[PDB]
RNA sequence: ACCGAUAGUGAACCAGUACCGUGAGGGAAAGGUGAAAAGCACCCCGGAAGGGGAGUGAAAUAGAACCUGAAACCGUGUGCUUACAAGUAGUCAGAGCCCGUUAAUGGGUGAUGGCGUGCCUUUUGUAGAAUGAACCGGCGAGUUACGAUUUGAUGCAAGGUU
RNA sequence: UAACUUGGGAGUCAGAACAUGGGUGAUAAGGUCCGUGUUCGAAAGGGAAACAGCCCAGACCACCAGCUAAGGUCCCAAAAU
RNA sequence: GACAAUGGUAGGAGAGCGUUCUAAGGGCGUUGAAGCAUGAUCGUAAGGACAUGUGGAGCGCUUAGAAGUGAGAAUGCCGGUG
């Protein structure tokens, strides 16, 4: 390993989904519509009705 | 684009051809004229030119019909003036001034375009026996079926 | 009432074919190396 | 750090602008205007490309159709014959030896009403 | 050469000013002098004043011979623009455009 | 941020009947020189690895500088040196450690030298240790570090 | 004189001196070529062949190899989000006739 | 592994200032000649403003409204073209005229023919006469911290880990 | 040639026409409410003048090649006066 | 060499382009950097070069690291100009 060269193991990483840049890439309404996909999100936590 | 052929004004010479109309049914000799007019038939044909003749229709005159000639079949025309659709002379027309009779039939044959408007300027035709048009040395052209 | 859409710059070139001053009728000034407005006076 | 946006999509929109050369005034100078017209220009082209495979077809029938006229005989009858005399050659083909060479055509045309 | 001479940031509007310069244009000195001198508009003053000059220096700098000259080419260019408003009804103001122009002018003789 | 913008948060006019889009802050994000939308802010950017595998890492960087060049020698000497230079009367190549037993002062007064850098060894970057492209443990230094494997 | 090839996915009417353009060869470039399938001849004297005129074959020099300039495939469709933009040149042969029959 | 003049303080500039309110209060815009002011003596047109010479300068096509100088937008010159034609502006076909390239089955214009109701949002369904955008520019939205979880990688392993 | 199991990530809970079996309405509705199927949605292409839902039929890309489907073959307009 | 598969909205999954900064390596640059302008250039895409002009300092390439990483629409904010 020679610091010009270094090379992160083979399956070690790899690049996070950034949603709502573009069309081509599959997320720009970014995710869901119409519903609660608003920035609350509040689906409660963990309930029904 | 390998190697099919376009015609043009260099190349694409165009006839003159008479045509008695007498003894006719009128669709039958408007759509036949019609095709010597946008010029098929011959093969040198290509869309974006004339490549059509020129005909003379003899004898507009005697121009036969149908069920109902005077009786029936109507030539309607407004004005774009309000109520003024002052449309009348029926298929009759033909008593009147014929060759408005032929030459607007074989025109309703020929495609809107600007070629079409070009290629309907080449139609003659005339209620009476004879043609001033003798100078372009014109031929019969007997009507195919 | 107002403009629905906006004149291209080709449309209201049309429009502003006629609009020019045109060139004045002038003559040949007194003798005086002048030059002067047509049936208008000389000047000294 | 931060990424000052400049200078990678001026020269997008200028790419996209370029494309659209002869178009007329503004669709020739604005981006919005010049991308929605290079899209449906490029729409337009993939449809015309297939179907302008259609319009010469048809144009060889026509003219075939016509080299036949004059042998008084139907393109509807000169293809069946063409096909029982297993002549397999094509209308482009056809056409362009109606229009280069009366003479073989006509061997053609009497090979084709042979057979029939 | 051939002269030039121009008169920058002139408080006319340059479509104004386009207007006496579509008349000169072209024309031989003398002409357009007079045609300046008669018509009636606001910029053939400045004009006169722009045709005169470039006549002027291109007799003392390039030993032009005064007479042969032609208006080989004229025309204005957009000014920065002082940007004014004035005071409309219900306290609300409006925009206004005092435009200025850059007058260019060119004599000339033969080119070559 | 945008509580942090040093303007007000009146409501620039009124939500309705100006024909103007909705407004709540003059520093609003979309606003210019409003609150910026989750830039960066102060934070750690460092983590933690299991001991072995850092030992493992030490070991590796030193067993590579064998399958390459890490050279050996006796010892140091004196006070201030441009002579160090000349102690690359050995070849000793361009980029520099010189591994010593346990901090030595003087010799580590050799150092605005370009491409040569000095520690301890119970020091020993695994950094240094591959910038490197030669190092020279001295010797005791070289046993030290294998006492601590 | 005159001679009909079908050679591509398609005919050609090759003229002996003229240049011409067909779907990639996978031969040498500069070397000699022939086609097998010849529908019809012309000219004075004319074979007009069922499959094939039964012996004659039209013979090329090879004189290039390349590819077509480039064609933009772009598509879409309106309102829904997709569009997709390829990219294409179409490999050809240029032969140039000699010798037919 | 913070900003680089719409950014970074509201304020890189005599900012809590012009300006706004009875007042508490609100609250801007505005950085860059050159290495050196060597900041254009002098002559010419002009009342001046401005400009052509002549000069300084590597450069003023660096001249003070001064580095670079994009686009919208405004103009002058023209090669091809256009005054019987119904046009989401293009696309496919194509003579004619003109030109000569990162030289490759070239570039510009376009008589004429075919095909052809922008985009976005939002909808069961929008050419839609449903929403949004005058144009061009810059700026403008899934981030970080901590936890939980799961997959991938790596190290040890009846042990692992601080 | 799939099926099931457990695990990670979802979206969807406004539906439309047509044919058919029905309720409701007036054996009214481009009505409404269910059952079955198809197409649209999310599907371009050819036919039905134009015409999401009908008929033929599912576009990886290039050709100035060929056979067909539904529809068609006097002229507009390819093909039988 | 065969033979199959390759319409697609919400959406899941994958491979990549480019921008800024960092690190190491290796390079260009007043014999003229970035930026800008034009071109008939290249790759399947995002995109990459080359030449000439302008400009008068700073820039690329490779591997990896990190992000204020990509705009045409919010009656979005500011500026300019129709
Ligand atoms: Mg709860
Ligand atoms: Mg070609
Ligand atoms: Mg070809
Ligand atoms: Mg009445
Ligand atoms: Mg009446
Ligand atoms: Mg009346
Ligand atoms: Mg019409
Ligand atoms: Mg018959
Ligand atoms: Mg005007
Ligand atoms: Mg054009
Ligand atoms: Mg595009
Ligand atoms: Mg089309
Ligand atoms: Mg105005
Ligand atoms: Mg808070
Ligand atoms: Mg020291
Ligand atoms: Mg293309
Ligand atoms: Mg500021
Ligand atoms: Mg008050
Ligand atoms: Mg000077
Ligand atoms: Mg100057
Ligand atoms: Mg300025
Ligand atoms: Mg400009
Ligand atoms: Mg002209
Ligand atoms: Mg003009
Ligand atoms: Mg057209
Ligand atoms: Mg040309
Ligand atoms: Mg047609
Ligand atoms: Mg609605
Ligand atoms: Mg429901
Ligand atoms: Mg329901
Ligand atoms: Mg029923
Ligand atoms: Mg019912
Ligand atoms: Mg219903
Ligand atoms: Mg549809
Ligand atoms: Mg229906
Ligand atoms: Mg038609
Ligand atoms: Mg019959
Ligand atoms: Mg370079
Ligand atoms: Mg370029
Ligand atoms: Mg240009
Ligand atoms: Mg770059
Ligand atoms: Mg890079
Ligand atoms: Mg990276
Ligand atoms: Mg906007
Ligand atoms: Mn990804
Ligand atoms: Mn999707
Ligand atoms: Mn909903
Ligand atoms: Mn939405
Ligand atoms: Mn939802
Ligand atoms: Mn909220
Ligand atoms: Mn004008
Ligand atoms: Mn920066
Ligand atoms: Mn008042
Ligand atoms: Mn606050
Ligand atoms: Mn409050
Ligand atoms: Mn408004
Ligand atoms: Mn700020
Ligand atoms: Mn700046
Ligand atoms: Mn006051
Ligand atoms: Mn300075
Ligand atoms: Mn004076
Ligand atoms: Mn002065
Ligand atoms: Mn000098
Ligand atoms: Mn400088
Ligand atoms: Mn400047
Ligand atoms: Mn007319
Ligand atoms: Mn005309
Ligand atoms: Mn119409
Ligand atoms: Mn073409
Ligand atoms: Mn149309
Ligand atoms: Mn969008
Ligand atoms: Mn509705
Ligand atoms: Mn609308
Ligand atoms: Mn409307
Ligand atoms: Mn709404
Ligand atoms: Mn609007
Ligand atoms: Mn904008
Ligand atoms: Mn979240
Ligand atoms: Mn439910
Ligand atoms: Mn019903
Ligand atoms: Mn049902
Ligand atoms: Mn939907
Ligand atoms: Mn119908
Ligand atoms: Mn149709
Ligand atoms: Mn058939
Ligand atoms: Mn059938
Ligand atoms: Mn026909
Ligand atoms: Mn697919
Ligand atoms: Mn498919
Ligand atoms: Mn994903
Ligand atoms: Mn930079
Ligand atoms: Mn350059
Ligand atoms: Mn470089
Ligand atoms: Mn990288
Ligand atoms: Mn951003």
């Amino acid at each position: 390993m020679k610091l010009h060269e270094l090379k992160p193991a083979e399956g070690s990483r790899k690049e996070r989904n950034r949603v709502g840049r573009g069309v081509a890439t599959g997320n720009g309404k970014t995710s869901g519509r119409g519903h609660k996909g608003q920035k609350a999100r509040s689906g409660g936590g963990v309930r029904p009705g | 684009m390998r190697q099919t052929f376009m015609a043009n004004e260099s190349n694409i010479e165009r006839k003159w051809y008479v045509i008695d109309a007498e003894g006719q049914t009128l669709g039958r000799l408007s759509s036949e004229v019609a095709s010597i007019l946008r010029g098929k038939n011959k093969v040198t044909y290509t869309p974006h030119v004339d490549t059509g003749d020129y005909v003379i229709v003899i004898n507009a005159s005697k121009i036969e019909f149908t069920g109902n000639k005077e009786t029936d079949k109507v030539y309607y025309r407004h004005s774009n003036h309000p109520g003024g659709i002052k449309s009348i002379t029926a298929g009759e027309l033909r008593r009147t001034n014929p060759e408005r009779l032929i030459e607007n039939s074989i025109k309703g044959m020929l495609p809107s375009t600007r070629l079409g408007e070009k290629q309907g300027k080449k139609l003659f035709v005339y209620g009476g026996a004879e043609h001033p048009h003798a100078a372009q040395q014109p031929e019969n052209y007997e009507l195919r079926g | 009432a107002v403009p629905k859409r906006r004149t291209s710059k080709t449309r209201k070139n049309k429009r502003r074919t006629h609009f020019k001053i045109s060139v004045p009728g002038m003559t040949e000034c007194p003798n005086c190396g002048r030059e002067y407005k047509l049936s208008h006076r000389v000047c000294k | 750090p931060r990424v000052k946006g400049g200078t990678v999509t001026r020269a997008r929109r200028k790419k996209t602008i370029k494309l659209a050369k002869g178009y007329f005034g503004s669709k020739h100078t604005l981006y919005k205007v010049a991308k929605q017209q290079v899209m449906k220009s490029g729409q337009y082209a993939f449809r015309d490309r297939r179907q302008r495979k259609r319009d010469f077809r048809k144009l060889w029938i026509t003219r075939i159709n016509a080299a036949a006229r004059q042998h008084e005989m139907s393109y509807s009858r000169l293809m069946n014959g063409l096909k029982k005399a297993g002549i397999d050659i094509n209308r482009k083909m056809l056409s362009e030896i109606a229009i280069s060479d009366e003479k073989a055509f006509a061997q053609l045309v009497t090979k084709a009403k042979d057979a029939l | 050469m051939e002269a030039k001479a121009v008169a920058r940031t002139i408080r006319i509007a340059p479509r104004k000013v386009r207007l006496v310069l579509d008349l000169i244009r072209g024309k031989n000195a003398a002409e357009a002098i007079a045609i300046l001198k008669l018509t009636n508009k606001a910029s053939s003053p400045v004009i006169e004043k722009v045709l005169m000059s470039a006549l002027a220096n291109a007799e003392h700098n390039y030993d032009m011979n005064t007479d042969e000259l032609v208006v080989k080419e004229a025309y204005a260019n957009e000014g920065p623009t002082l940007k004014r408003f004035r005071p409309r009804a219900q306290g609300r103001a409006s925009a206004i455009n005092k435009r200025t122009s850059h007058i260019t002018i060119v004599v000339s003789d033969g080119k070559e | 941020n945008r509580s942090a913008v040093s303007g007000g948060g009146r409501k620039p006019w009124k939500q309705k009947g100006t024909g103007r889009a909705r407004q709540g802050t003059i520093r609003a994000p979309q606003w210019r020189g409003g609150g910026i939308v989750f830039g960066p802010t102060p934070r750690s950017y460092a983590y933690k690895m299991p001991k072995k595998m850092r030992r493992l890492a030490l070991r590796s960087a030193l067993s590579f500088k064998a399958q390459e060049n890490g050279l050996t020698v006796v010892d140091a000497f004196n006070f201030e040196a441009p002579k160090t230079k000349e102690f690359k009367n050995v070849l000793s190549t361009l980029e520099q450690p010189k591994k010593v037993l346990v901090v030595t002062e003087n010799e580590d007064v050799n150092v605005e030298l370009s491409a040569r850098n000095i520690p301890g060894v119970q020091v020993t970057t695994a950094q240094g240790l591959n910038v490197l492209d030669i190092t020279n443990a001295d010797s005791l230094v070289i046993t030290e570090a294998a006492a601590k494997k | 004189m005159f001679a009909i090839i079908e050679t591509g996915g398609k005919q050609i009417k090759v003229e002996e001196g003229q240049e011409i353009f067909v779907e990639k060869l996978d031969v040498n470039e500069g070397d000699t070529f022939t086609f097998d399938k010849v529908l019809f001849v012309g000219g004075d004297s004319v074979k007009v062949g069922a499959p094939t005129v039964e012996g004659a074959t039209v013979t090329a020099t090879v004189n290039k190899q390349g590819r077509g300039k480039k064609i933009t495939v772009f598509t879409y469709k309106r309102r829904k989000n997709s569009k997709r933009k390829k990219g294409h040149r179409q490999p050809y042969t240029k032969l140039t006739i000699d010798k037919i029959n």
